[PDB]
RNA sequence: GAUCCUCGGCGCCAGUGAGGUCCAUUUACUCUCGCUCUACCUGCAAAGGUGGCGGUCGCGUGCCUCGUCUCGCGGCUGUAUAGA
């Protein structure tokens, strides 16, 4: 069910790096429930999930509402890599990252979901 | 002294105790220390070959005072490393702090609070109590432990720092957390010599552990199973070897422990695969072959010994596994405890 | 087909997002292995007096070597790697 699977040749790495930079700019909603709140409230600019979920059904619900809100989603293959990409000390299973009016981070979100649009 | 040791005859020992969480190790030849997330810094004892268990410990206190340098901590320590003489013990952690004090009765006298996130790595200079303390505010500070005074801060870390190794000269090899960069400190002239990786079946997300074999080259371990030697002479890697602890759609398991023998060619690298993995530097001193495989749980930290006498035949080395990883509990396993697998290499 | 109020009885109650539990210095819990004194006993168990192997001082010194090694009696009290 991971048909937007991100490729380990550095697209995963740019995803997790932009996760970390958004974590340092506090633009980051972590975990599946808070990701779901950000997508349902429409604050979300991009959303990554983790395909290393042991039952992946517990994150399969957010591609629905991301298709409804028309925000790009993409899966990285490790919730541990996403977890310390956030800086959490636990495994983050699905992360959402928003934006503001003016930031270089918002530019990096723009180019990043341009690459996600090249996937989907 | 790689092939002058017999890996196939290793005499191991699996000691465990109650706290279940153990994080690091500190040798004081021979006296071994540990640090457990229950809050313990244990002085335990091993010496005689032809077995001893432990003597004493200290507790991290939930003590609501402010700028207090006494015996009270605030929170559990993370890593510990002990002096070459045997006259100072120092630790630091997510109580945002160090303490340094007498190693015999183990009563904390100085709590250094100059760092401001968490003290995530610690090393010495050999033969001198010049201390290097590297911390989660992505900095590395250097201490004059002769006065227990503060010396200098250093900067250049792109990301939250992760580990330091240092030797008898005023120099360091640090690692940043995710930035794929080992960072070679010229301490007196406060310069730095940046060695970045970018291994190119995962690519290098983070770069976990570091070890200096000598004053000319070193080795770093990344979380994609890439183990890399680096010459100080050259910006490129001296060697990169891939999938250092097997796979687990599967992914290479990352290196969680690396420590080498100084002025030697013996590389000690472990993971959550359960098997310790000893490497050697090759005869060309440029490449790397397999001196081989040699328990349960996910190995956080690892130590060193030697026979050290006129003979110098047969090492001793403990792995200090634990159930989780060392700073955060991103991965949990039922296997391992607060343990110590002392395996001794004969000949 | 009246609706609501009053008086009864019977039930019953939004957000956020990374912190949180114990408290001088202990030794988790279970299974196996090894068990540093022995004997006579005042002795039913269990505790004390004494003897073999001791072990330490004082002394006689034995010694084809007058040191080390074969020993003994007189004040005392047991201790080996010791736990895997």
């Amino acid at each position: 069910a991971a048909w937007p699977k991100a490729e380990d040749p550095a697209l995963v790495q740019e995803l997790l790096d932009c996760v970390q930079q958004a974590s340092h700019y506090r633009q980051l909603k972590k975990g599946a429930n808070e990701t779901t709140k950000s997508v349902n409230r429409g604050t979300s600019e991009l959303v990554i999930l983790a395909a290393d979920t042991q039952p992946l059904s517990i994150v399969l619900h957010i591609p629905l509402i991301c298709e409804e809100k028309n925000v790009p989603y993409v899966y990285v293959p490790s919730k541990v890599a996403l977890g310390r990409a956030c800086g959490v000390s636990r495994a983050v299973i699905a992360v959402s990252l928003t934006s503001n009016e003016a930031s270089d981070l918002n530019s990096k979100i723009r180019a990043l979901r341009d690459k996600v649009e090249r996937l989907a | 002294l790689a092939s002058e040791l017999a890996f196939d005859k290793a005499t191991y020992t699996q000691f465990r105790w109650n706290s279940g969480t153990v994080t690091s190790v500190a040798v004081c030849p021979p006296y071994a220390y540990t640090t457990t997330k229950d809050g313990y810094l244990t002085k335990w004892k091993l010496q005689d070959l032809p077995r001893p268990e432990r003597i004493c410990f200290a507790k991290a206190d939930a003590r609501k005072a402010n700028d207090k340098t006494y015996q009270g901590h605030l929170k559990a320590p993370l890593v510990v490393k002990a002096s070459q003489d045997g006259k100072f013990v120092v630790t630091g952690g997510a109580d945002k702090r160090l303490v340094v004090y007498n190693a015999a009765d183990l009563k904390p006298i100085k709590a250094f609070t100059q760092h401001r996130d968490a003290v995530t790595g610690l090393a010495f200079r050999r033969g001198t109590n010049q201390l290097y303390s590297c911390s989660k505010d992505r900095t590395v500070k250097v201490w004059s432990l002769d006065e227990l005074a503060y010396v200098e801060t250093l900067f250049g870390h792109q990301d939250e720092i992760l580990d330091i190794d240092a030797l008898g000269q005023e120099r360091c090899v640090s690692v940043g957390a995710r930035d794929r960069t080992a960072r070679y400190w010229k301490v007196p002239e406060e310069s730095q010599l940046v060695f970045r990786g970018g291994g190119e079946a995962a690519h290098e997300g983070s770069m976990d552990r570091v070890a200096m074999i000598d004053d000319d080259m070193f080795v770093t371990g990344s979380d994609n199973g890439d183990l890399a030697l680096w010459s100080i002479q050259r910006k490129k890697p001296l060697h990169v070897i891939a999938r250092a602890h097997g796979l687990e759609a599967p992914q290479p398991r990352g290196i969680t422990a690396l420590r080498t023998l100084p002025y030697s060619d013996l590389i000690f690298s472990g993971s959550w695969d359960g098997c310790i993995r000893v490497w050697r530097l090759s005869e060309d001193k440029r490449k790397l072959e397999a001196v081989g495989i040699l328990v349960r749980g996910i190995v956080n930290d690892i130590a060193l010994f030697e026979r050290g006498e006129r003979g110098r035949d047969g090492l001793c080395v403990v792995v200090v596994t634990g159930k989780e990883m060392r700073f955060g509990r991103w991965k949990y396993m039922k296997e391992g405890r607060c343990g110590a697998v002392i395996f001794e290499v004969p000949k």
